[PDB]
């Protein structure tokens, strides 16, 4: 999940360096930070959305 | 001569032309017109250039060798890695200051003895690099003092293995042995990979010399490096270490002819017309 | 880790044509922290069977060289384009058209003339004037720079380590580069 | 020892790190930082603090 | 690594070999 600021247009991401062995492809969709909770947290106090 | 600290000191202190002090005979051959190529090139100079060379010839000017004697010493300290190349101007003024405080007829003779001493010491180090033996023989024989000279079984395989072990460090000038804590090691080259662990390998091969899934992969790395320095009669045929040393000699010889086969197949796959991605993968799967 | 290490996989730089620097193959590692001795021993035999392939692939394919990742590959060791010579069939006879035109004939359009049986053929060298040296391409980065299986890592005295794994290291400076 | 211990290049001792994104609950707050370690620098995390 | 060590006299002031790791726990 890469954060996009408000009214932001250009989103650069950068994997540092990596063996890409048995790589299959990409698939991407923009989400919302309000609608998406934390990545691996047991609880999200900043998540006022249901 | 490019690595000679007094030839390099002549290229940094002596003039690049023909003065009448360092090159008195070569300029008297030109003043007196007895030169083979262009004898009359001295008559065609103005009196400011022609009479000023005659005066420096019939009564030559003295000079200081002290800046040339010290610069031959500094450029040998910077070559045998005794100082850094950044410290080459720091220790040059430090040595010129010392031979100025303590200048004597003894010291200028002693600098003349020491610029012949550093010509030898630069050449002695560069011979010792291309031989590549003195740092390794004193540390492999120091290793073999620790290992016992009498294994219970297969002493004939053991004393020819450790004699072939002395053959790697002798017939490869880049290879070295050393110590780092308890164990000793063996790099096949300076700043290269394939570092075997001698104290771990000989505590693994001990108990396998007469046996006729159980080898640590650095012992097998040792049996790969020792393989071109081992004859068929140096070890046995039925012994499991001797059976592998013949098997690793065939693996080196097959990888030496799969190297030449690779350079043939990929050369005739470009001209015939193939995918350059798949020409390089189907060749290895044919060779591996 | 020392007996069966993880291979240093090389990073390419397509601009300079050299290898950037090798880091270990952390991204293709296999997770046996939930396995037992019936399967940890089987995965460690696959880590070691892979390292035997990479030493076998480097003995076949990698050019034997002293300095690992050199900074200027020689012209004899770089794959170079050697095409066939270009055969040019020259269209017109030059001195046979300056005699038709001086005689009063207007030539227009275009053997190839009906007034000249002569035909000139020119053969030209297609390849470069000088052989290229300095940087290898993508396909020669694949052949060389097989991932380095570095057994018993960093066991030597300093200066005898692979510093050319590091992406900051100049070989002809023997120092790591900085921001200026 | 002279060389090979301390650099002779322009390198800072202490860095200052502005929070990238701060979020507040009524009972807690969250501070995201970029702990950027430059080239040829080691950082013992005992020397780090808020 | 004697160029990184301080020189007490002309010998490098090295540490011990086995003093590299920690081993302390809550009573063990």
């Amino acid at each position: 999940l890469y954060p996009i600021p408000a009214n932001a247009t250009n989103v650069p991401i950068s994997i540092p360096s990596r063996n890409w062995a048995a790589f299959r492809g990409w698939a991407f969709t923009r989400l919302k930070t309000k609608e998406t909770p934390s990545l691996g947290s047991g609880y999200d106090p900043y998540y006022t959305y249901s | 001569d490019a690595t000679d600290p007094a030839v390099r000191a002549a290229l940094q202190s002596q003039p690049s032309g023909l003065n009448s002090t360092d090159d008195w005979r070569q300029v008297m051959d030109r003043i007196m017109s007895l030169t083979a190529r262009n004898p009359d090139a001295f008559r065609q100079q103005p009196q400011a250039n022609r009479l000023s060379a005659i005066l420096e010839a019939v009564v030559p000017a003295r000079a200081n060798p002290t800046h040339e004697k010290v610069l031959a010493i500094v450029n040998a300290l910077a070559e045998n890695r005794a100082i850094r190349p950044d410290e080459a101007g720091l220790v040059y003024d430090a040595l010129l200051q010392r031979v100025a405080r303590y200048n004597s007829g003894n010291v200028q003779t002693n600098l003349d003895r020491l610029v012949g001493d550093v010509r030898e010491a630069v050449a002695q180090r560069e011979r010792a690099q291309q031989q590549g033996n003195l740092g390794s023989m004193v540390a492999l024989n120091a290793f073999l003092s620790t290992q016992p000279a009498n294994v219970p079984r297969g002493q004939e395989d053991y004393t020819n293995f450790v004699s072939a072990l002395r053959l790697m460090v002798t017939e490869t000038p880049q290879s070295e042995v050393y110590q780092s804590g308890p164990d000793y090691f063996f790099q096949t080259s300076r700043q290269g990979l394939q570092t075997v662990n001698l104290s771990q390998a000989f505590k693994n091969l001990q108990g396998l010399w007469g046996v006729r899934s159980l080898l640590t992969p650095n012992s097998r790395l040792l049996l790969l490096l020792i393989a071109p320095f081992t004859d068929s009669g140096s070890v046995s045929r039925d012994t499991y270490l001797g059976h592998l040393l013949t098997l690793y000699r065939e693996a080196i010889g097959q990888a030496h002819v799969d190297e030449h086969t690779f350079q043939e197949i990929t050369s005739v796959s470009r001209a015939l017309g193939q995918e350059d991605t798949g020409s390089l993968e189907a060749t290895l799967n044919y060779l591996l | 880790s020392k007996e069966i290490p993880t291979p240093y996989m090389w990073s390419y730089q397509p601009q300079m044509g050299l290898a950037a620097g090798a880091a270990q193959d952390y991204s293709t590692r296999i997770n046996y922290m939930s396995a037992g001795p019936h399967m940890i021993s089987r995965v460690n035999g696959i880590r070691a069977h892979r390292n035997r392939i990479l030493l076998e692939q480097a003995a076949i394919t990698t050019t034997p060289r002293n300095n690992l990742n050199p900074r200027s590959w020689p012209a004899a060791l770089v794959y170079q384009e050697s095409p066939a010579p270009t055969t040019v069939v020259l269209p017109r006879d030059a001195q046979a058209e300056v005699q038709m035109t001086n005689s009063g004939a207007q030539l227009a359009g275009g053997g190839r003339p009906s007034f000249t049986p002569r035909q000139a053929i020119l053969t030209l060298q297609t390849s470069s004037s000088e052989p290229r040296s300095g940087g290898i391409g993508t396909l020669q980065f694949i052949e060389e720079f097989v991932p380095s299986v570095y057994f018993n890592p960093f066991s030597g005295p300093p200066g005898h380590y692979p510093d050319q794994f590091i992406p900051n290291f100049d070989a002809v400076k023997d120092s790591a580069d900085g921001y200026d | 020892p002279t060389h090979d211990v301390t650099t002779d290049r322009s390198q800072r001792l202490t860095l200052r790190f502005i929070p990238v994104d701060r979020e507040d609950t009524a009972y807690s707050y969250k501070a995201r930082f970029t702990l950027a370690v430059g080239d040829n620098r080691v950082l013992d995390m005992a020397s780090t603090y808020f | 690594f004697a160029s990184l060590a301080p020189r007490h006299g002309s010998r490098p002031f090295m540490g011990n070999w086995q003093d590299i790791g920690t081993s302390n726990m809550s009573g063990g």
